[PDB]
This record gives structure tokens, sequence and C-alpha cells, in this order.
DNA sequence: TGAAAAATCTAAAGCATCACC
DNA sequence: GGTGATGCTTTAGATTTTTT
């Protein structure tokens, strides 16, 4: 960018960030203030020499509002040969005279250098510019040649490798300077020649409320299409300021005037509103934009306002005389995204896709709102608004207002502290946390923290594309093992009916074996209470062993189940805290041989392994010779069009790595017969359990600080309870406050905590090691494991998660208990028994004797310890469990089950309710009614002829016809909604079903069907074409609702049929297709986990597939069959030998 | 060092894809005597006989007794190279754990030597004891090879039951239930296609017809085989082979548990 | 009491196998002048007749109208269990839900009786009358099969022509396209070989290549096949099944609704 | 005005069967001494070159060197769909992409004809040089089939070595390893069962086998099969169709470099 | 931001059938 | 009457999209 336009860019900034409540800090004076924004810009000094710098925006207490300019030069790293530091440094002196200003030595640690921890440090040059434009060039000038010259093992061939080039500006002020968001500073300034400085301040805490906005776009549009900012117009923008709303409408549209009205959805909630009726839309915008100018806010939220919002209304202000940029401040990066120079841009449903933890499919709105803010708001499809709009104009006013004001409380009462509590430890601004991944998020916090202990950072590693694992075999996976999630058995399990149970009495002679020393480990670890004061001790030890050896003496037994979720929370990162791992501290031996600590005796060395999985290609490695040295003489179509011939050689890695790889399949496909093979090894890595401790260092401090925060968070919960109780406005106000912080930061910390262990596994990551995660997930599916073995053993495992355990277990075996201890503060104590039994099960198999600490570094002297944080904390007993069985032998469904809480209500549901596609809207409200209805019942047989009644309403109404009920919800009793985001053109190629529908509907109406993208896709599946698939019967609803003779010409003409008289909409419809659905749904739910649990056909009207049916016919008959181990008497044993 | 030719090689193409699809992996015993095969089903339902005396081979000679075990399927997979008529030649080390496969043309044109390695294993072998079998019936191998494979659509229960005019083979299933039922061929020319029947007490015992298909692809080892049953007791199933030997199948039985009334 | 016979019982196993895949469910019909079958296909656009005289049979009995409820699928499964030489006397008692056919072994030697359950449905009956038509071609059964088997490998759709020089098989699919001739033959009166042509006007009609060849599985059961075919008329593909019978078939003609005119 | 017509389809029915699987599309030239292919398969290791003269067809006429680019997928289906027994003809035009197919039958009966679109391309016609090789052997097609199939289903690569006993395929695998050798025989007047060895200098060279019974699936176009190769130079696998052409066959050698251990 | 559920293409393997010595 | 061989059927595996 050419400095002759940024500094009228940098102007016109300046200009408006003096128009929106913000100056420019200039009389020398100390202020509060309040960071809420960080922007890198440029900034004009006092010689005339173009300077980069960031601008911190703050707000205040009272409501005045400033900013203030830091310059600061940036800088990287570079490396070089020992003994040429200094050679090197002058000659880019006198190379780059006017853009490198200062350079100079300094000692770094890398974290990857052999033999490292008795102090090498290797020594960096680190040179620094004025502009960031100056770094892009000079770093697109010296890096691709170098980075080209080492990977291949003048006077710049002497430099080898250069570090953080891919850190942002902003960030770089951030860490250099800790200032972080939604903190309270004091900023102190002289002059222009004196450097501002900034100071953090700590003795208050308490955030103020910054001007907020949120408004959402009702807008019509022809019908069944995606809206367009040029055919239809805007009519109603509702939007909130601080718990105010006002509404603006387009008069031409709507029908008559809008007066104020209250729109309270619950009594916690205020929906106020002074509406304003305007004449034309161009006054309709003017005036929104005025009353923006008014307000002037510093953050304001959209919900999916990116993609929707914004640019319809950036392109209705071009084409109707105005530019958007000049006027509010916003307008599109070249990311796609919508960012102000004065204003924060907050998008609701990044939130609710990354952080809220809801089902996929229910990411939309409607469905965070009855599920965070509890209540539901008014609605109505799209289709309807455009014919409503006409009439009356209130049901539209109030969808609009009630989209508003969801917007506007679900950022306020959860995005924003969440948000606002993430800030404060990451590095970046609100918008830029929000918006990308927990990837970014955590590099972030390794890099503030690898900052604290000066570590230098690692490079973005190259995505190495065919690499080949021993003899070749170039791979197109390189994977570790997946996720244990299995579901041991189908069926229902209460806590009312009897169950099947199979003891083993060893297992119960070993519990009985150690009862003691497990009460012993859970008294002394779980609470850190000493023991020798407990008074009853004795007592519940008779207790347990009574109850245990009169379980013990009948091994077998019918009695009710107690369902209990034996899982560890936070497990993965109590794996890495326990382990002590590091993703830059596991060495092969190849180095640590060369490391000076490699001394027999000693502890550095930690063995786990992990379960590889790699799927390549047959080809060998003189395959892949051949094949790179036969593609070096031929042509290639250009990749930009009207170019000319490509050769291999000036090829990229990317386009190259691609033709190659499908050659070799194209080669692989007719000649190997084997496309891919997938192998599993064990591989076996050390993890050095000495180094610099920085990554399980802050994974440490982040659980710590969670509990901590967790603490204070209830302390302040019940402070927030006895306020409520008292009632005074400005203490109440004072702790909900203080509580939501506390709340906020508990959140945060355990959104970062959840994250640190997918963050190691992406791609690109600084600290990047697939043996990481597969040494966490191996180390859990062994823990995992050994906690089923038991379960086996005592009871009977359910579900096998990630991290959890299902079980049943009798009720006499014992639950938890109550204990009198003579401490005044906790005086008295429960413990649940399988919990206890879980941890010492752990603590005797998993607790690190290795894991070693520094004491101080003078000495070298490390402390050897032993830690064991892993806990399987338990859930109390659940009233019920099902697990809905699979149609397929071999595979079983996996996290598709559904727990009930033990009032009756739902526990938990998972699997089903995602909608993670478009459905048919004929399976989810019988599956939410036979989880509702199905808790009615005393056994096995009377649950399921419950659940077998209430799924018949379903069978008979779509088995049978309409019949008597009306049919005017029959329609959307059926349809299934679909869209597709390109045109039709471009997905010419394929036939589906999607593509199929928007050509029939394009043959009614008109090809403007087709010149846009979408519409409807209604799919009422047709009968009489039969023969032809579901992919050629599929027709929409837009012809039923048409003219007569219109509708019976293309009901005639495009079902082939010319003779049948019978157009009804009752006729057209395949009940078979229907039946065949609802069918495979209840075989799904009901059916086949009635028969797997020795019930017979809980309905006579579904069919069991064959291999159930067979199943049955041979269980059921007496006669079983013979063996001949028994039949005939066994001589002896003798084997092969050589 | 062992030695072994056959004069016909088909016998052996014929007992190997009659003993593949039941076991997998198999423990042949070598001896002077003869050579035999007690291998033993995974789903421990059948078990396997083998007879082949030495005085049907060519050349055979035996230092000691020889224990090898082969993986049975890749063996008839290699078998199934060696055309009908060509001469097999069987040969073994004691120092070695490859056997090898000679072929030899008929007219002096080529030969194909191969060498299978084999593997030690872990399996159960059971003694048989010799007991006196109530009803005898010696039948063709091709109509009872039809009887079975017909019977094998209907259901997955057979019923062996012998009557005063023959053998009845009975069958239930989800499609009704069929029967058929043989009767006594004396004034017959040849008993090779003839069936014949003794008596020594009526017995009615059911057997699943998955390992009987399996047995039944023994039918081109020989035109005749005999089946017997008695009191809670397996058949035995002889394909005796052109005095080379005979081979035997054993399946187990059920005994009629009470369901009519 | 109802009972037949049949010398040839391969006729009924070929039939079941030309039936066994169009037809699911049928209702076969039992009446004093033979037996007889109306249905409709499982995609109800053909509906099938079947006769057989009484003649047919060397030993009918029939003292009353009724009617089976057999579903086909089923009983081709325990059909094809016969030989190509057995006999077929089947034997259905009024009030049984199940009727059960004896076989005979064509040396008498042995008996398979086996026994079908049924269950009773009900299917509308319509009676297609006779009508001249314009077009019946005499072409060999095995050259039809042939041809439709080719013309189907190419499209879907066939259109079939009766011009004054021979008949014309022409299909057209993405892929390629050609016309087949069929020239009328005199110089050969042996009707095996020979085409003779009933000849009224030329005719276009489409008809659904993929379901002609789909019916096509029939061709052995008689030696020659007869095309009535007429305009905006289902075609009447004959066959004279062995000496007593006939094979109806009514394939509906499809018209394609272009939106060009 | 390409006219071709051949008094046998069988021939051409088999050498395009032959690039079934192993040439998806090609070029077709015609030049006035017949038709050529030269092309490289999908993994552009192998070698197919097809040349059937013009005197061998019946009659033909050709005007100017005109080059096709049918894929070999549909034109293989269209003419295997048709008739074998009968007259093959072509017939092309002068500036279409069409080539179109005469199926006359000898007995006068019927005639069937069909045209398909190609699409254009024109890869260049690889120089290959011709040298003399080392060795050459002729040898039966079906023995070679049934070795080629041998060695494919119990390995994966051959070593083929000649030498003035014979030729030798030691094929290994991770089952075992085996080999094939062959004996020259001149007593015997038909080549039928006759093979023949020249000996000049022996050579052992590896190939693969999946390549192998590609080639090979070709055996009913000739009753003998004649190979040659020589120290680098590919394999020749010449074929003789008839007194008309030839199809032959190359395969680059397998080398391995492996390390030394 | 993806990546795996479901549909759809696709080739290998077994089975009854076809003509000949 | 057996037997090499082939069209037909089945069945497991490769492929491909989207969720806006
Ligand atoms: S594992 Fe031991 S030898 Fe290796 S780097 Fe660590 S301390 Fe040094």
């Amino acid at each position: 960018v050419s400095a002759l336009k940024r500094l009228e860019r940098s102007q016109w900034t300046d200009k408006m960030d003096l128009r929106f409540g913000f100056e420019r800090l200039k009389e020398p004076g100390e202020k509060t203030g309040w960071l809420i924004n960080m922007h890198p810009t440029e900034i004009l000094d006092e010689d005339k020499r173009l300077g980069s710098a960031v601008d911190y925006y703050f707000i205040q207490d009272d409501g005045s509002r400033f900013k203030v300019a830091l310059p600061y030069k940036p800088y990287f790293y570079i490396a070089t040969r020992k003994g040429c530091e200094r050679e090197v440094s002058s000659f880019l002196s006198k190379k780059f005279q006017g853009k490198i200003a200062k350079v100079e030595t300094v000692p770094k640690e890398d974290l990857d250098l052999p033999n490292h921890l008795v102090g090498l440090k290797r020594n960096y040059i680190r040179l620094s510019f004025h502009t960031v434009e100056d770094l892009v060039k000079v770093r697109k000038e010296i890096s691709p040649a170098v980075k080209k010259n080492r990977e291949q093992d003048d006077q710049l061939d002497n430099i080898v490798d250069m570090r953080e080039y891919d850190v942002p500006y902003h960030i770089r002020l951030s860490i250099d300077l800790k200032i972080h968001v939604a903190h309270w500073y004091n900023v102190r300034y002289r002059g222009n020649a004196f450097p501002v400085e900034i100071t953090r301040r700590d003795d208050l805490v308490e955030r103020p409320d910054p001007v907020v906005l949120a408004f959402a776009i009702a807008t019509t549009k022809l019908p069944l299409k995606f809206p367009d900012a040029e055919t239809d117009q805007i009519m109603m923008i509702s939007y909130m300021i601080d718990g105010q709303g006002y509404l603006i409408t387009n008069r031409e549209i709507v029908s008559e005037d809008i007066e104020d009205f209250e729109f309270t959805p619950k009594p916690e909630y205020e929906g106020p509103f002074c509406v304003f009726n305007e004449p034309d839309e161009a006054h309709l915008i003017q005036r929104w934009f005025e009353h923006v100018q008014e307000t002037k806010p510093t953050i304001m939220v959209t919900y999916n306002g990116d993609f929707f919002d914004w640019p319809f209304v950036e392109a209705r202000a071009a084409v109707h005389g105005l530019s958007m940029q000049q006027e509010i401040g916003f307008q599109k990066d070249s990311q796609g995204e919508y960012k102000a120079p004065q204003c924060i841009h907050m998008d609701c449903l990044r939130w609710v896709k990354r952080d809220s933890y809801l089902p996929v499919g229910s990411h939309n709105l409607k469905a965070a709102a009855k599920a965070k803010l509890g209540y539901d708001p008014v609605e109505l499809d799209p289709e309807d608004m455009c014919r409503m709009a006409t009439e009356q104009p209130q049901t539209l006013a109030t969808y609009s207002v009630s989209d508003a004001v969801a917007t506007y409380y679900l950022y306020m009462k959860y995005v924003h502290p969440f948000i606002f509590a993430l800030c404060t430890i990451i590095p970046m601004e609100p918008d830029e946390v929000l918006r990308k991944g927990s990837g970014t998020l955590c590099e972030a916090l390794l890099m503030v923290q690898a900052f604290h202990a000066n570590i230098i950072f690692p490079n973005k590693q190259e995505q190495e594309f065919n690499k080949l694992t021993d003899d070749g075999h170039v791979l197109d996976s390189e994977t570790y093992v997946g996720g244990h999630v299995e579901a041991l058995e189908s069926g229902v399990f209460r806590s009312d009916i009897p169950c099947r149970f199979r003891m083993n009495p060893a297992a119960f002679d070993f519990l009985l074996q150690r009862v003691e020393k497990t009460l012993r480990h859970a008294l002394e670890e779980e609470e850190k209470v000493p023991v020798e004061q407990v008074t009853n001790f004795e007592e519940v030890c008779d207790e347990i062993k009574s109850k245990l050896a009169s379980l013990k003496d009948v091994p077998s037994r019918i009695e009710c189940p107690l369902i209990y979720h034996l899982d560890v929370g936070a497990m993965y990162p109590n794996i890495i805290l326990t382990n002590r791992l590091q993703p830059s501290a596991m060495v092969d031996e190849a180095t640590c041989a060369a490391c000076d600590f490699n001394k027999p005796g000693a502890n550095c060395q930690r063995k786990m392994a992990w379960q590889w999985r790699g799927e390549f290609m047959p080809a060998s490695r003189s395959e892949y010779h051949r094949i790179q040295h036969q593609l070096e003489s031929e042509k290639f179509p250009p990749l930009f069009p009207e170019g000319p011939a490509r050769a291999f050689h000036e090829l990229s890695r990317e386009e190259q790595a691609k033709y190659e790889k499908r050659r070799l399949a194209d080669y692989c496909r007719k000649a190997y017969k084997k496309i891919h093979i997938t192998k599993v090894e064990e591989r076996l890595t050390t993890i050095c359990q000495r180094e610099n401790s920085f990554y399980v260092d802050t994974v440490r401090a982040f659980r710590d600080r969670r509990y901590e925060f967790k603490g204070l968070h209830k302390v302040w919960k019940k402070k927030l309870s006895a306020a409520v109780e008292v009632g005074d406005a400005a203490e109440v106000k004072r702790c909900k406050n203080m509580e939501v912080l506390y709340d906020s930061l508990q959140l945060a910390h355990k959104c970062i905590l959840n994250s640190f262990y997918g963050y190691v596994m992406r791609k690109g990551a600084r600290w990047y090691s697939m043996e990481m995660a597969g040494i966490v997930c191996f180390t859990g599916a062994n823990i995992i494991t050994q906690a089923r073995e038991l379960i086996e053993q005592i009871g009977r495992p359910l579900e096998l998660d990630t991290d959890g355990i299902w079980c049943v277990l009798p009720n006499s075996f014992p639950e938890n208990f109550v204990f009198k201890t003579t401490n005044v503060k906790k005086p008295k104590v429960t413990i649940s028994y399988p919990g206890a039994m879980l941890n010492i099960m752990v603590k005797e198999g998993f607790t690190n004797d290795q894991y070693q600490e520094l004491a101080e570094p003078s000495s070298l002297t490390y402390v050897t310890r032993s830690e064991n944080s892993i806990f399987f904390e338990v859930d109390g007993p659940y009233l019920a469990m099902i697990l809905p069985a699979s149609k397929e032998e071999g595979k079983k469904l996996k996290k598709r089950y559904a727990v009930f809480n033990e009032d009756g209500s739902l526990a938990e549901l998972k699997g089903f309710e995602v909608k993670r596609r478009g459905e048919l809207q004929l399976i989810k409200i019988f599956q939410s009614s036979v989880f509702e209805a199905f808790l009615k019942g005393s056994t096995l047989e009377e649950v399921y002829g419950s659940v077998a009644k209430v799924a018949d309403y379903w069978l008979d109404v779509l088995y049978s016809k309409a019949a008597n009920m009306p049919d005017s919800e029959l329609f959307e009793l059926i349809s299934e909604n679909r869209s597709m985001s390109r045109k039709l053109e471009d997905y010419g190629e394929q036939k589906s079903t999607s593509i199929s529908t928007a050509k029939r509907l394009a043959e009614f109406l008109g090809d403007q069907m087709v010149k846009d993208a979408g519409l409807s896709c209604r799919y009422i599946i047709s009968r009489k074409p039969e023969g032809s698939p579901v992919t050629e019967r599929a027709i929409p609803l837009a012809i039923f609702q048409a003219e007569p003779t219109v509708r019976k010409h293309f009901l005639r003409k495009w079902l082939k049929s010319s003779s049948l008289q019978d157009f009804d909409i009752r006729a057209i419809l395949d009940w078979d297709y229907y039946i065949e659905r609802l069918g495979s749904a209840i075989q799904k739910i009901i059916t086949i986990p009635a028969a797997l649990q020795q019930v017979k056909n809980p309905v006579p009207r579904v069919k069991h597939p064959d291999w159930l049916h067979k199943k049955l016919l041979e269980k059921n008959d007496v006669y079983k069959q013979k063996k001949i181990s028994e039949l005939f008497t066994l001589e002896g044993r003798r084997q092969v030998t050589m | 060092m062992f030695e072994a030719r056959l004069v016909q090689g088909s016998i052996l193409k014929k007992v190997l894809e009659a003993l593949k699809d039941l076991i997998n992996e198999a423990c042949w015993d070598i001896s002077s005597s003869g050579v035999n095969l007690q291998s033993m089903d995974s789903s421990h339902v059948s078990l396997v006989q083998l007879t082949l005396r030495s005085e049907g081979f060519d050349t055979y000679r035996c230092d000691r007794n020889l224990a090898m075990g082969v993986n049975l399927t890749s063996m008839s997979k290699i078998l199934k190279c060696a055309g009908n008529e060509d001469i097999i030649t069987l040969r073994a080390e004691d120092n070695a754990d490859t056997l090898a496969l000679v072929f030899e043309a008929p007219n002096q044109e080529k030969v194909s030597d191969y060498e299978m390695k084999l593997m030690d294993l872990d399996v159960e072998q059971l003694g048989i004891p010799e007991q006196e079998y109530s009803c005898v019936v010696k039948m063709p191998s091709g109509e009872f090879a039809r009887i079975c494979r017909d019977l094998s659509h209907i259901g997955d229960a057979v019923v062996i039951s012998c009557a005063k005019d023959g053998v009845k083979f009975s069958a239930s299933g989800e499609l009704g239930n069929g029967n058929i039922k043989l009767s006594q061929t004396s004034n017959v020319d040849k008993e090779e296609e003839a069936v014949t029947i003794e008596m020594n007490e009526p017995v009615q015992l059911t057997f699943a017809l998955r390992y009987l298909n399996f047995f039944t692809k023994a039918t081109p080892l020989s035109s005749t085989v005999t089946l017997s049953m008695s009191a809670d007791v397996p058949l035995v199933v002889e394909y005796k082979i052109a005095d080379m030997g005979h081979l035997k199948y054993y399946l187990a039985p059920k005994i009629e548990d009470e369901e009519g009334s």
C-alpha cells in the first residue's frame, strides 16, 4: 500500500475517531481508562518519519471516552551461524539503510536446542523497522531463498531460520506491553517527543457498561428464493440500546402506523419500545444512521449479520447514493469480515457455533433462545411474512422486535461476560477472539507464557506432502488412534425394574481384601483431611463389610439397578498434568544421547505407547522414484485461464503433490487391487520429564485458577442470595456484577482447559506433536478400559465414552457414606464408595513417579515428587437410561442414548435432537413423545407395552389415512425443507434430488428460480410413478395452491399419467416410503432393543430384520445345539514342534 | 525325510476342496501306516476324520511319526492350480518347516514344484470311540447331495428317521415343511447307484444343515456314501475313495427335548 | 378335494422361474376348465395372464371353483428343487390352508412331498376382450430374447416398427444408437427359424425396453414368440408354452409429453 | 467413405475384448495399409500395438488417412453385445465423428446395425524401435494363461528365465514360492501341444502379474503365443490373429534397487 | 471450520447353466 | 454324464456431498 494513500486513510480514521465520542489524548495528564479495542494504524511522529503504531481505545466510568497511540518499532528474530552474528548484523545495517533501524545480539533460550537444560542459549539477531509494510517487504525479500537453502540441507546465506514472522502486530504489542482488554489503566502523557507510558491498575475490578447496540433485519422477497439487495425493500429495523428499544419502519410496505407496545416474555426481561414511522426507505436509513451518530457506540451486535445484514444494507446504501464507510464506519475486509476502525462488531452466531456447546443443527436462532434464555420467541416462516406485511403489521413487528430482543439479551446475559472474560487473558481484540477458533486462542496463551519465560516461538510448520513411512508407501493420512466410543448393550435400565446380573466372586474377594485402604485413600486424598480424628470409621467399615458380604454370599441376583456416570471431569488436561507432557519435551533417543543428563539410574525418561494409524498407497519407494522421474517431461494445463504451458519443475508444491498423488492413485486402483491400506502399529516414545515447564505449568495454573474462581463464584453466589433476601439496590448490583465476573472467568478458564488438548493436534500449530494427542488419547483409553473391565467384573457397563462410563450396579452394593469429623470447619464428610474404588484403582495404576520439577536453577537440584489428579467424580443415581440399537451386525451406535434425572425430567439426550441435516419432521415428534411418555410402567413388558401403545398413534395415523382429523397441518407434517448455496448450473453434473426438484419447479413457474440460489425444496414424495427412484418422484407444494387448471395440467404432465382423474393431495403422496421411514425409526428406538432384551415384539405391525428374526428363531426354539467336546471324551493334548 | 506320490492327482484336489470350507488350520498326522487328519473346526460342532493308507501311494516312506500343521485354506487354494490328471508328489524334511508339492506332466513336458511354509498352532484333538450303530444305510452320493441341497432351502433343521420302508428326510421352517421318503431297491443290477437299509431300532434326531452342506461338497470323491446313526451319536459318512482310504465327518445331533406336549 | 398330475413337470418349474421376479404376489385360480392366473405385477404397469387347460394334466379333478393364496417367490424356491425330468403331482384339500405337492423320481424310487402355507388375499379381476391386431410377427423366441438383450444394453427405451419390408427394432441411448431390421424369410419352410409378419399398416410405438428385457427371461418355455402390436395398444407377447397352454403378456405403452411443443 | 468388410466377426470381437480393462480410450488410425493402435494405458507403463492389414479384410476401401478417438469401453460393449458368427462391415463419413457397424447373419435372415459417437483426441504416435531380442519362445495360449493366472493367484512378481532346458516362471509371495519349468519337444508334429526355444543369450528379469493377466485375457485370439525379451527391452507378447494381423504387448522391467541389508 | 451419515457407483466372488468328448 | 467356462446375482468396498 502506497504511503500517499495510507496517510489520508489515517487522517480519515482520525476524523471518524473524532466524530464517535473518542478523542486522541493530547493534553499531558493522567486519566483512568478501560481498554476495549486494539487497532494497528499509522501514526506520523514529530520528525516526519512514517511510523506504525497501535490504537488503544479506552472508555471511562463517567461516560467520556478517549484513545492513545503507542509507537513501538516492530521486529522479528533471525538466527545465524556461530561466530558470524556481528558480521551479518552489520551487513544488514549497511544494506537496508532507511529500512533497518536497530540491530543487536539478544540471547534467548531455544526450546529444541540439543543439551539445553544446563543453560545453553543460542544467540539471536533482532532487527527493527519503522512500518509494517517494511516488515512485509524485507520478509518477502529474505525468507523464501533462505528457507529453500536450509531445507536443501552474496552473504545473506549465512542466516538459517527466522521466527515469529506470522505474529500479528497488535498481538505483538499486547505481549510486549502486557495490555489486555477489560482492565483498568492509568495512562500518563508528557508530549510528542516523550513516549507515552501505560500502567495497569488492579485495586478495582468492576466492569463498566459500554454503549451497546443490537439490530436485526426482517425483509420480504420474491416467493421461494434467497432475498436479494435489489428486488425487495427493508421495512423494519428493530434495535436495542441499553435495555431501551427503538423500531424504525418504512411506511410504503407496511399497512398503517405502529404504536408503542410492551414486549416482556418473562418478568426478568424488559422490552420497552418507542416506535417511529417514516415515509420512505431513504428517510429510514438516514434516521437510523443519524441515531447511531447520536448514541455513538463502541460495541454493537448482530445475529448472523456478517452474511445477512451488513452486505445487504451496504449494497443498498451504495446503490441509493451513499457510501457506507464515511457515515458509520463498517466495511468489507479482505477476509470477508466487517470491522470498524472505531467500533467492535459482535456476531452471536460465532459464539453459539464455537463455545455454547449446543447441538450442531440447533446453532441457528430460537434454539439458543429456548435453551439458554428459557423462552420460545414468536416465529413465522419467511414465506408467510411477505404476504403478512400487506394487511396487518402487528405480527411482523412482534417478530422483528422479538428477534431484536433475543439477540440483545443473548449477547448481554451470556456472550458479553464470557468474551470479556476471555480477553483478560487472551492478548487479542474482542472481535478477534470471538471470530476465530480455539486454536489461535490457545496459541496466544502459549505465546504470552513463552514470552514470560523468554523462549523463542517455533514457526508454523510446513505441511509436508507425500511423506514416506518406512519403505516408501506415501501416505494420505497421518493419524493417531480414534476415540473408543461404543454402546455395550441396548435397551431400558430403570431404577425400579429388576435386572439381571453376573457377579465374579474373585472380584468381590479382591474388593473385600482392601476396604480399609480404599477408605484411607478416599479420606486422605479426595478432601485432604487427616484420618486420625474421624470417630465413626469402625461403624462405616462394619456397615460396608456387612453389605459386601451379604452381596458376596450369593453371586447371582436380580435386583433394582442404580445408574451411575463414572466420568473424569477435565480428563485430558488431567492426563497431561499427571504425566507432565510438553509438546517440545518428548524427544527420541537420537538426541537424548547428546543430552548430558543421559545418566543411568536417572528418571529423565517416561515410556508411554500409543496406536498410530497410517493409511497409504501400496506403491513402494522405487515406484515413487519411477513416477517422479517419468513426471519430468510433460505439459500441464495452466492454473490461470488463457495461460501458457506449464512444466513440472517450476510448479508449486501443492499442485504437483496433488497431481502426483492422483497419478499414483490411478496407477494403484487398477494394478494392486487395493487402493488404501490401513496399518496400526504400537509406537513407544520418550517424554522428557526434565524440561522448562511452561506448557504443563500453564495447564496447572488454569486448573488451579478454575477451582479458585469456582470457589469465589460459590461464595459470591451465596452473597447474592443473601443480597436478594435483604434487598438493597446498590449492594445487590455490586454483588451481581462480581458474581457475573467470577462466573465468566470460571467459564473462560474451563473453555481454555478443554481446548488445550484440541489445540495440539491441529495442523499448522506452533507446538505441534501428534504424539501428544496419541499418547493422551491412549492413556485415556487405558484408564477407561481398566474401568470397564472392573465394571464388567462387578456389574454391567452400558456405554463407552472418551472420558465417561455408564453402568448399572446392584442396590445392595454401597453407594455413599457419612462421617462424623471433629473439625469445626468440616464437621460432616460424605464419600461415594464407587468413586473411591475407581480413585484407588487409578492411584495404584496410573500415578507418575518420575514427575520431576525445578527447585532452584543455581544448583540444578531437582525435586522428584508424585502426583495424580485423575479423579472419577460420580453422578447421582439416575432414574432411567435408554440405549437405542443399530440395524446392522458389527457396528454399534456411538453416542446415541438418553439419561433421565431423578425427578423425571431430561438429564441428557444426545445424538437424536441434533437435526444436523434437513429432517422430515416425522420422526422428531415421535421420538420426543416416546421419550416423554416412556417412564410409566412396572416391568420390562409393561414399559414396552406403554411405549408400543404411544407409538401406535403415529403408526395408525401414518399407516392408515388422515381420516377424520383435518388436513390443514398434514402438508407440513411430511414436508422436508432443503436449500443450496450455489447456482443450479454448476450442480448440473450430479443428479441427486435437490437440483432435481429445483428443475421440476423450474418447469412450473419459470426459469427465474434457476438464476438465483436458495429456494424451497419441498419433498412430498409421490407414489403413482412407480419403479422410478425417489430422485425423480420429488414434487413441491407450490403447485397445490396454484390455479386449478394449471395444477391439473402439470399433475398430468409431470407424473406421466393421463387417464387418472383423482388429483387430491391425499392420494398423490407415497404412504409406503413414509411408513418405511417411521418403521426404520421405530426399529432404531423400540423394536430391536425390545427383541434384544428377551422380550417379544411390542408392536406387531413392524417386521424385524432378517438377522434378528433368524436369531430369535434359533433362540426361542427348544432345540439349541449340541457339541462334540462333551459328547465324546477328550483324548489329550500335544503340540506341533520343529 | 518324507516321500509321497499319488497315481491320480484328482483325489488330493477333491479332499482339499472337501475340507476347504469346514476348517481353516489343519494338523497332518504322518505315519508309515498312513496319513490321517483329526483337526477340529472353530465352531466346535463338527470334526474331520481322514484316512489314507500307505499302500495306495505309488511311493511312500516315513522315517518316523511326523506332525506338521498347515493352513488348509491356502493349501486348497494352491492345490487348485494342479490339473485334474497330473501326478502329485509330496516332499517333506524333518529339519525343515516347508512342505513341497511337485506336479508332473502326463506327457513329460512340464514340472511345477511349490513350497509352502507351515506354522505352529494349538488345537484340540479328540479321541473317537467305536460303537455299533443301530441304523446303517448306503446311498449314492449324487442323490444325497441333491437331497441335502434340496432341504437346505426349506429351513435350518433336518430330521433323520428310519422307518420300515426306508429312510425319511424331514425339514421344517417358515415355509411350511417338507418330507423325502426313500424305498428299498432290491431288484437292481448294480449296487453302486442303489440303496440298502439295515435296522436295529428306529430313532429320530435333528441336525443343522449348514455343516451338512459343508460335508456335501465331498460328493466327487466317490459315487457311493454310507451314513449311520444311533441313540445320541453323530453320523459317520464314509466317502471311501478307490481303496486309497476313506474320509468321514462327525456332526452333533441334539436329543429330542419336549415340545409336542 | 383337488389334485393334479403332470408327466413333464419341468414346464411348471420353468414358468415359476419366469414369474419369480416379475410378480411377487398373485392369487391362483383353480376351476374346472383348468388352472389360470390373473394378476398385476409389482410395479402395477403390466398384468399377466396364465392359462393351462385341463388336458395339460393327465389326471385333473376340480369339483368347485376355489382359489389358492400362493405367494410366488416362496414356492419358487421349492419348485426349482426338482430335476429336469421329474413328475409333479400337486394336491390341495379344500378346507386346508396349505397345499402339498408330491414329487416322483423318473425311475420311481423316491417321493418328495412339500407343503407350502398360503395367505388368503383378494385382488380385483378384469377381463381383457379379444381384438384383431394390426401386426403379428412370427419371431423365434431365441432371436427375440437376443435382440431384447442387445437393445437394452444401449438405452432404456425401444420403438417398434412394422413396415412393409419387415419389423424394425431400434433403441437410442445417451452413448449410442442403432436400428435392427428383420427381413421376411420365405425361402425356408421351417417355422423354427423363418419369420412371417401380418401386414396391415406401419405403426410406431415406444415401450419400456428395460422391463421388456426384464421379462424376456421366460424364453426357453416356448420355441417361438408372437408380438401382437397395435397403435396405442399394449402389446401381446404370446408364448405357446409346450403344446397345451399359452402365456399372455400385456405391457402398457409409454408416451412422452415433451415441453418443446 | 471408410469401408471394411470381413467375413468373420469373432476375431474382431476377441481382439477388442482384449482391450477391455487395459486401455480405456485410444486413437484409431486408418491408413491404406490397414488400421493401427498405439496407445498408453492409464498407468502409463505398458504398451499395445494392434495392426489389422488391408489384404486380410475381405473388401476394404479407404480414401484418406483419418484418425478416430472412440473410447474402447463403448465400442467394445457394442461389438460384444451383438452376434459373433455373423459378418462385420465398417462405414464412415469423410467429416463425421461417428463410426457405423453392420452385422449380417450368414443365413440371410437378419441384419443388425449400430452407430456410435466418439471423442476427438490426437495423442502422438510413439515411434517404438524394433531390436533383436535375446530369446524367442513359442508356447500354446492355454498353458501360458494357466501359469499366469497361477502366479497372479499365488504371488505378485515372476522371474522369467530362459536357458537350454526351456523357460521357468519363479514366483514368490507372502504365502510361499514355486516355479513352473517347461521343456521343448520336437516329436509332436502339431504346435497345439509343442513348445520351441530359441537360445542365444540367457537373461533373468522380474515382471508384474496383474499386467500379464490383463494381457493374457486375450487368449481366444490365437492358438499360439510368442514371447521375446532382452536385458532391458520390454517383453513382446506377440499374437497371430489368423493370417490377418498381430497384436503385441510390452512391459517395462520391474526395477527394485533395494538396500543390500 | 470442518468431516462423517447416508446414498450411490463399482468390481470381486460364488452359482446354475451350456455345449462337448 | 462330468467339466471347463460364462451370464447372473449378491455383496462388500470405493466414492461424493454438505452442514447456510
Ligand atoms: S530424556 Fe533424559 S537424556 Fe533425554 S533430554 Fe530429557 S533429561 Fe536428557
